């Protein structure tokens, strides 16, 4: 308990406990799944409500015309990271008149989130991001961790009880590439269902879907607009 | 050996007036396991140090504790390798700045005076640790002749007729003191042989011309040169035949 | 760098780190400063642990101006830092006033620096006591600046190892009518009482300040003064 | 960094500032300093602790410093912090209360933010009407007619409280009171002139004169006080 | 200054 | 005990324990090797896949700090990428100031000093990654340096960083690297990486191959997929 | 405690002068005794 | 620059430094403020009155402006800084708006400064609580209380310091419209509230009043003695 | 202590953020209700003495002509957030000639939270989170809107949210009595009923604050007569 109070203290096992504690903040966040196909990248987020008289917390944020993220963890840190990424995407347009490639944006955010993990009195960003984008290289799904380490994933899932969604994604990863947009969104919703308890089910209130494609701008779909995606999938066993 | 508070964690005085962090930095010099010996002659100064290459994978051309701070000044480093490189880079920068600002080559005494002034701040400010390295600079002065200066983590510094640093610093110091007591202004070959004999006798290695690095400065050519394996082998054969 | 003071007040109202710096001072080589009628003498035990050390390479008695000199007792590198600070302050005073700095003013500025190091953030007090000798207005000046930044005007004093007995010796061996040469004799005697072994012309360092200014005695002059002892 | 921080400028659970109290404790072990106000002048009588026989006497005064042409001050505590505060006092200098207020503002700022240790120095200010002030490391200052800081300050303050006839004092009576108090506060039964330091501020010819009494005058004062005490003993 | 440091 | 909580604190035995813990962080990662042959340098990385979900190319431990320098990392990948950017900016500054490609010795000595700058103060922690910089040029020749969390940069003929570093070094010592060319050294690097890999322990690794030599005109590039697959087949066959 | 010590020491001063009646001078000496020195 | 969070949330949800500053206030001398009909009265217990103390310099009632004056309780040195800052801002607001500051405005600035010092790096909270009385531009008397946390409230009558609780209890019982009918009755109420805690009597009471369209007037000791005599006389007829 | 302000617990909680969240439970109970007819904000003044003037206890604040805020917890901490809300608003009007969305105001105030630190921070940066919880209520293009903000910077729209000491019981009562299609008068009456059963003191027109933001109309603080009109029922 002496090696875990600061982010600049290496534990004798070669680990930084503050970074792992910040990583646990993502595990405390609500589940979200980001998966891609040959032409599309979609994010499905299970919004959480503190009480039934309060709105469900938004998890999918629009970053750029071709890039959108799903957050898990501290919402204020998520807003800070989203503002940084929006500013970087806007500066790319202002300078090169071109969209910022997703692979080249996640690198900047992983370099930005690494600085606090090495300086005294700073803390890692207690937010994990699932970035879905499209560029000349096709669709991209990236997972950004509080450890400032990012992964280029075929299909990722982060948040509370997200490993069931990881299992579903691993089982059906082979058919993600060739399936159309509707099948991809249904796969994402089915993966997100694995994170729910047995009695709970996907409703329009707690499902948000962010889609980006080759000729399709990044669009976020909510309660009214989620129904065209939810009604297709059958009831789980 | 009393303590009170953080006198063992930062460079603040102990109850008896000791800086334990500086002493630990001194103990850090022996962590490398290498010993360097510098000997000053009538017209030359020599630095010798054992080079250890544990495996053939290591490029032996890069394992060098002999650093050319300037054309006329050389140094041998003992202790932590990274701190040694830091001190070498700082010494090179200070020598270049002295040459630029004053127009003439920096004297050997003043180079380590500046380096020790830099390292004294590390022993007064608590946000940094002292460098766990010891610099031995050798150079030919315009008037004073050969000069050898050891330069320690505490910011202490002094001139030397013959000094040594590292694990075997005290045994080599005793050997060199016994040699100096005979009061002989050694020639270049004699200084090189004395340094090599000191290192060999203290370490009991019977050196090969691949286990030691020798760097010399002489009055005739006041430039620092690192002896090649053939030049070192010549001195080794001369020592062996006697 | 740290912005918080490393020297704080103990519950007994003592600056403990300053006391520990003074303890470090009391473990240094003995130093004796004697103010004669016609000058001041600063003597110190510049003894090395081996013959390999170059005695003339580093000097414990260092000049500050043409008329002011220091000798320390404590830690060598701290004295070198304070020597550079004193020289820089003397240059500032000379540049401002086109006149060599008075001894008292230099002592005050140096003591101000030493005090600053007892209150500033992330630094420890200097582990040295400075004996400062000078000549101003046709009169000799001797001062002692301790780690706390406090300066005292001394007729004769001793610092470092065995400094209390050196002081007691100076009480019974100093009078205001002493001359510079007799002052050197008394300072060498004070060093000899705390000295272990024999004093050669190389293992002690003596400097003197008179109307001609401040100058550190060469080893030959120290040899003559030492032969005067025996 | 947080590990080695002593947090000097914080509040104790009882609402006290421990560093300020410890600085006041440090001053309690300093030399005795007296300040007495009269109708024609003020005086500062400081006990001299630098009484070694080999200590040279070159300065005009040891603990009594001149701040401007109208004011003088005396210090108790760390002498180097006293030098810093007196140099800042001269730089700031002006009415006496304004100077004391500025220096006390600096001292308080050192106890509120910055993380540095406070100035462990208490000051007695005398100036010109004639006024005497006392300032603590906390930056809390107050005017006084008679006051004492340093060693045996409580006993000196009680003696003044009992003996200080308010309003009806000239410089002579105030000096006699200073000697009488300093005799009891100091442990020396004789109180030779070499262990005390008296400076008087008076208005002469429309100008402020701050003069440190010569050792002969102080010996005369001590002799007069001891003769008066012997006369009192003649009653018993 | 420079001369004092060097000598 | 409090002697290891900061990098500005020396142990009573004169060792900075924070740097050693950062080194252990490197020793906890997968093995990356690099061999300097007669006419170039070849980097191989045993990049484990932690899950099948990561795409083929994620967590690339082989970087390009310049057009002629490649970097193989082991340890904290975030610190590895930070140091890769530091080396990239160092090479860019060298080119923008002096006007030519930075020598590998100077790049190693500069990035190593930047690393060492993090091993002195309590305001920062030492980097938790060790990296090898490899390069080739017609004038300087093939060069390979390794830099550890302490900041010690040493030239090498064959080096390995990771948890199987000792076994990899033992396998590397068998090679006559000073005579063979890159086209054979890629096969031998694949063989060594496959040998030191532990299938019963963390399994399902990917072989990340890169090189810089005269056959690439002194340019660090990923080994072409055909050559990489041939080396993979040779390495698999060597395991019987 | 200070008040009780004042009274006890004043009674002690009265005992020193072989008196049973404690005078104001006795209390005055008591205050300088217990509170100070 | 020293940048350390001196005031941090305790796990209980409290700002312990703020509570310690409030305790330091609770160790201060009792200051009582009463808002009457056409007068505002501030009476401060003088703690201990040494005969050698220049009572002019030690004053816990200070006029922030010509229409605003406050009496503090807590650390005198902190209170001096707060008073000086309030005076500087009073002059600035008079320069800008061309109108004397209202009691609400200066009270709000003082409380905001205190809160800023309870939420800034390297700064401990001010250890003083203030009772700020005055008159607005419309002639309405106003009394406000600020605490080290930074929260301020308007009071008909209030007390701060060591005897704050008992004096406030007394004021809750004897503050009535009849008791503030005249200036003399208001001053008598203030003196009674102070006498609930002050032991010796009128000697340890420094009382200062402020009337509409008038500056702060410090009551001389003879006036306070006369008022205490009046209260003592009125005590007998009620027995 | 040893811990810094920006320290993560092993469970992933920001220590100072949780400790500031615990500060709200000592604050007075505030209740905000959003209805199609407007937003009703109520708060208990918690008068601690008959001498204290109730009018000086301002816990419902005019952010702008269309937005009000009710604060709970450390009221002094809420002054900075209120000032930033009122300055950030009228800056949107300065540059775009339009009133801000209530969501935008709440987001701008939320960005202030978590902007605290010890090292590598600006001299004006805060040292601790804002130990206050805010209830913004206003009217915008989306009609009436009520948002809840907590010291973690997490702001979320709420149909009916209760903060403060009695947040649990008041929230339960709000869940029991809230339906989406109800009038603003019903919302005011229900909020007053919920407050009355949770106050330590007895409810009257002096120890509570009531405000309404209705479409068309501006932010309106209820006077004593208006308060007595609705209190006379319950």
């Amino acid at each position: 308990n002496q090696y875990d109070n600061d982010v600049t203290v290496w534990s004798p096992q070669g680990r930084i406990h503050q970074i792992e504690y910040a990583m646990e903040a993502v595990k405390q966040g609500s589940a979200t799944v980001g998966l891609k196909s040959k032409t599309h990248a979609v994010l499905v987020a299970l919004k959480r409500a503190q009480s039934e008289l309060a709105a469900h917390q938004k998890k999918i944020l629009h970053v750029d015309n071709h890039i959108g993220i799903s957050i898990a963890g501290l919402t204020a840190d998520a807003r800070l990271l989203c503002n940084f990424m929006r500013q970087e995407c806007l500066d790319s347009r202002f300078v090169f008149d071109r969209p910022l490639p997703v692979s080249r944006l996640v690198s900047l955010i992983g370099s930005k989130t690494q600085i606090p993990t090495q300086r005294y009195g700073r803390r890692p960003y207690g937010v994990g991001l699932l970035i879905a984008g499209y560029d000349d290289m096709g669709p991209h799904i990236f997972q950004t961790c509080p450890s400032a380490n990012y992964f280029d994933c075929r299909a990722m899932s982060i948040g509370a009880r997200s490993q069931s969604a990881r299992t579903y994604l691993e089982r059906h990863m082979s058919e993600f590439m060739e399936c159309n947009l509707n099948e991809l969104v249904k796969h994402g919703l089915r993966a997100l269902r694995e994170t729910l308890p047995a009695e709970q089910d996907l409703t329009t209130k707690n499902v948000s879907i962010g889609i980006v494609g080759k000729d399709l701008e990044f669009t976020i779909y909510d309660d009214d607009d989620v129904s065209p995606f939810l009604e297709g999938l059958e009831e789980r066993p | 050996g009393s303590s009170a508070g953080f006198d063992r964690h930062i460079t603040i005085f102990s109850p008896e007036g000791r800086l334990y962090q500086v002493e630990y930095a001194f103990k850090a010099i022996n962590q490398g396991g290498l010993t360097s010996v510098a000997v000053r002659g009538k017209d030359c100064a020599v630095i010798v140090t054992q080079k250890k290459v544990p495996d053939k994978l290591l490029d032996s051309s890069t394992v060098t504790h002999l650093f050319k701070i300037t054309e006329n000044i050389g140094c041998v480093m003992t202790g932590m390798t990274a701190d040694s490189r830091s001190q070498v880079q700082r010494a090179r920068y200070e020598a270049a700045n002295w040459k630029y600002k004053y127009g003439y080559e920096i004297p050997v005494d003043m180079l380590c005076k500046r380096i020790a002034d830099i390292s004294q701040v590390y022993t007064q400010n608590a946000e940094m640790r002292p460098l766990g390295c010891c610099m031995i600079l050798i150079g030919i002065d315009e008037e004073q002749g050969p000069q050898v200066y050891k330069c320690d983590p505490a910011g202490y510094y002094c001139g030397f007729k013959a000094t040594a640093a590292g694990v075997k610093q005290t045994e080599s110091t005793s050997f060199l003191e016994k040699k100096v007591k005979k009061k002989f202004d050694w020639t270049f070959e004699q200084t090189v042989e004395t340094a090599i004999t000191c290192l060999s006798t203290v370490l009991s290695i019977d050196f090969k011309p691949s286990e030691i690095e020798v760097g010399v400065v002489t009055v005739e050519n006041p430039k620092f040169r690192i002896l090649t394996e053939a030049e070192i082998d010549a001195h080794l054969v001369a020592l062996a035949e006697r | 760098g740290y912005s918080f003071s490393l020297t704080t007040f103990s519950p007994s109202g003592k600056l403990v780190q300053i006391e520990y710096a003074l303890a470090a001072v009391a473990g240094g080589a003995p130093s004796v400063g004697i103010k004669a009628a016609n000058g001041v003498v600063l003597a110190t035990e510049k003894k090395q642990k081996s013959i390999l050390y170059d005695e003339r390479s580093v000097h414990k008695v260092e000049p500050i101006t043409k008329h002011i000199g220091l000798v320390y007792s404590g830690m060598g590198p701290d004295y070198r830092v304070l020597v550079h600070r004193a020289r820089k302050l003397a240059q500032q005073y000379y540049l401002v006033y086109q006149e060599p700095i008075p001894t008292a003013q230099l002592v005050q500025r140096v003591a101000s620096v030493m005090q600053e190091y007892t209150q500033s953030g992330g630094v420890r007090p200097f582990g040295v006591s400075l004996l400062i000798c000078g000549w101003n207005e046709g009169r000799p000046y001797l001062f002692q600046s301790d780690p706390s930044g406090a300066y005292f005007a001394w007729k004769a004093t001793a610092m470092g190892k065995n400094y209390v007995n050196g002081k007691t010796f100076l009480e019974k061996r100093y009078n205001e009518d002493l001359e510079l040469e007799d002052a050197i004799h008394t300072a060498i005697l004070t060093l000899k009482e705390s000295f272990e072994g024999q004093m050669t012309e190389d293992n002690i360092e003596v400097g003197i300040c008179n109307e001609a200014g401040f100058r550190r005695l060469t080893p030959t002059e120290v040899k003559d003064y030492l032969a005067a002892i025996a | 960094s947080r590990r080695y921080d002593s947090r000097t400028t914080i509040f104790s659970p009882e609402g006290r500032l421990y560093q300020v109290e410890y600085a006041m404790e440090a001053i309690g072990h300093a030399g005795t300093c007296l300040g007495i106000l009269a109708n024609d002048g003020v005086l500062l009588a400081a006990e001299r602790r630098n009484i070694h026989k080999l200590l040279d006497e070159v300065f005009f005064s040891e603990k009594i410093y001149k701040l401007n042409e109208d004011m003088a001050c005396s210090v108790a505590g760390i002498t180097s912090d006293a030098n810093v505060l007196t140099n800042e006092l001269r730089l700031i200098a002006i009415p006496c209360e304004q100077l004391v207020t500025a220096l006390c503002d600096i001292k308080q700022a050192y106890t509120q933010f910055g993380g540095k240790r406070p100035f462990g120095v208490s000051l007695l200010y005398i100036g010109w009407g004639f006024q005497l002030y006392q300032s603590d490391p906390s930056g809390n200052y107050g005017g006084w007619k008679a006051t004492c800081i340093g060693n045996n300050s409580a006993a000196a303050v009680s003696m003044l409280k009992q003996d200080y006839k308010e309003g009806e004092m000239t410089l002579k009576s105030a000096l006699a009171l200073a000697i009488k108090v300093l005799n009891k506060t100091m442990d020396v039964s004789k109180l030779s002139a070499e262990k005390v330091e008296i400076a008087t501020l008076t208005r002469e010819n429309g100008k402020t004169v701050i003069r440190v009494l010569k050792q002969k005058e102080v010996e005369q004062l001590i002799k007069k006080h001891e003769e008066e005490e012997a006369k009192a003993e003649r009653e018993k | 200054l420079h001369s004092l440091s060097t000598g | 005990t409090g002697y290891d909580l900061s990098a500005s604190t020396f142990s009573p035995d004169g060792r900075v324990f924070q740097v050693e813990y950062a080194m252990k962080a490197v020793e906890n990662s997968s093995t990356a090797i690099g061999i300097r042959c007669k006419d170039g340098v070849v980097f191989g990385v045993e990049k484990l896949v932690l899950s099948k979900l990561y795409e083929e190319g994620s967590n690339k431990r082989l970087f390009n700090v310049d057009r002629h320098v490649g970097m193989a990392v082991a340890g904290l990948l975030a610190d590895a990428r930070s140091l890769a950017d530091i080396a990239r900016e160092e090479a860019s500054n060298f080119r923008s100031n002096f006007g030519y490609n930075i020598p590998l010795k100077h790049l190693a000595d500069r990035v190593a000093m930047y690393v060492h700058a993090y091993t002195l103060y309590s305001a920062v922690r030492p980097f938790g990654c060790s990296f090898m910089l490899g390069s080739y040029s017609v004038n300087d020749g093939a060069q390979l340096y390794m830099i550890d969390p302490s900041g010690v940069s040493y030239g090498y003929w064959g080096c390995a960083i990771g948890k199987a570093r000792q076994a990899a070094k033992t396998e590397i010592e068998k090679l006559q690297m000073k005579e063979m060319t890159c086209r054979d050294i890629v096969k031998e690097v694949a063989k060594i990486i496959y040998i030191v890999h532990d299938e019963v322990k963390d399994k399902a690794f990917e072989l990340e191959l890169s090189w810089v030599g005269e056959l690439t005109n002194g340019r660090h590039e990923i080994v072409p997929k055909d050559i990489r697959e041939e080396a993979e087949k040779y390495a698999k066959e060597s395991l019987k | 405690a200070d008040i009780k010590a004042i009274c006890t020491e004043a009674g002690l001063m009265a005992l020193r002068e072989r008196r049973m009646k404690v005078t104001n001078e006795d209390f005055k000496k008591s205050k300088e005794n217990v509170l100070y020195k | 620059s020293y940048d350390r969070a001196i005031t941090v949330f305790s796990p209980d949800g409290h700002l312990f430094q703020v509570e310690y500053a409030q305790e330091a206030v609770k160790k201060g001398s009792t200051a009582v403020g009463v808002r009457g009909r056409d007068i505002v009265v501030l009476g401060v217990e003088k703690k201990s009155v040494a005969k050698l103390q220049d009572e002019r310099t030690v004053r816990k009632i200070c006029a922030l402006d010509d229409n605003v004056c406050m009496a503090f309780a807590g650390l005198t040195a902190d209170a001096r800084i707060v008073i000086n800052r309030a005076r500087v801002e009073c002059q600035s607001h008079r320069l800008t708006v061309e109108d004397p500051v209202t009691v609400e405005y200066i009270t709000r600035y003082i409380a905001s400064l205190k809160q800023r010092y309870t939420q800034s790096n390297g700064r401990r909270p001010f250890g003083i609580s203030a009772l700020i009385v005055g008159f607005d531009f419309d002639g309405t008397p106003r009394l406000y209380q600020t605490d080290p946390s930074g929260t301020y409230h308007a009071w008909k009558a209030n007390a701060i310091g060591r005897g704050a609780k008992s004096v406030r209890e007394f004021l809750e019982k004897n503050y009535t419209d009849e008791a503030i009918e005249t200036d003399d009755l208001t001053i008598k109420l203030v003196i009674k509230a102070l006498l609930e805690v002050v032991q010796s009597g009128g000697k340890n009471i420094e009382l200062a009043v402020m009337r509409r369209d008038q500056s702060l007037k410090i009551l001389n000791p003879e006036e306070i003695e006369k008022y205490v005599a009046e209260i003592e006389k009125e005590k007998e007829e009620n027995e | 202590y040893d811990r810094g302000v920006n320290t993560f617990s092993p469970e992933g909680r920001l220590f100072q953020v949780e400790y500031a969240i615990e500060a709200i439970k000592l604050g007075s109970t505030a209740i905000g209700i959003q209805t199609s007819e407007g937003v009703c904000l109520a708060v208990e003044k918690r008068i601690t003495s008959p001498l204290m003037e109730p009018s000086s206890i301002e816990k419902i604040v005019e952010i702008d002509a269309h937005i009000g805020c009710a604060m709970s917890g450390l009221i002094a901490d809420a002054k900075t957030l209120i000032d930033k809300a009122r300055v950030e608003t009228q800056n949107h009007w300065f540059t775009y000639n339009e009133t801000m969305t209530v969501e935008s105001v709440t987001q701008a105030v939320s960005n202030l939270a978590l902007q605290f630190g010890e090292e590598d921070a600006d001299p004006g940066a805060m040292s601790r989170p804002f130990g206050v919880a805010l209830l913004f209520g206003g009217v915008d293009e989306k009609g009436p809107q009520l948002f809840h903000m907590d010291p973690s910077g997490t702001f979320v729209q709420c149909d009916a949210r209760a903060i403060g000491s009695a947040s649990e019981g008041a929230q339960s009562s709000l869940q029991e009595v809230y339906h989406k299609s109800m009038t603003l008068k019903e919302a005011i009456k229900s909020s007053l009923i919920i407050l009355k059963q949770v106050m330590e003191e007895k409810l009257n027109a002096t120890n509570i604050e009531l405000a309404t933001v209705q479409p068309g109309q501006n932010f309106h603080m209820f006077t004593k007569e208006e308060l007595e009109e609705v209190i006379k029922d319950i």
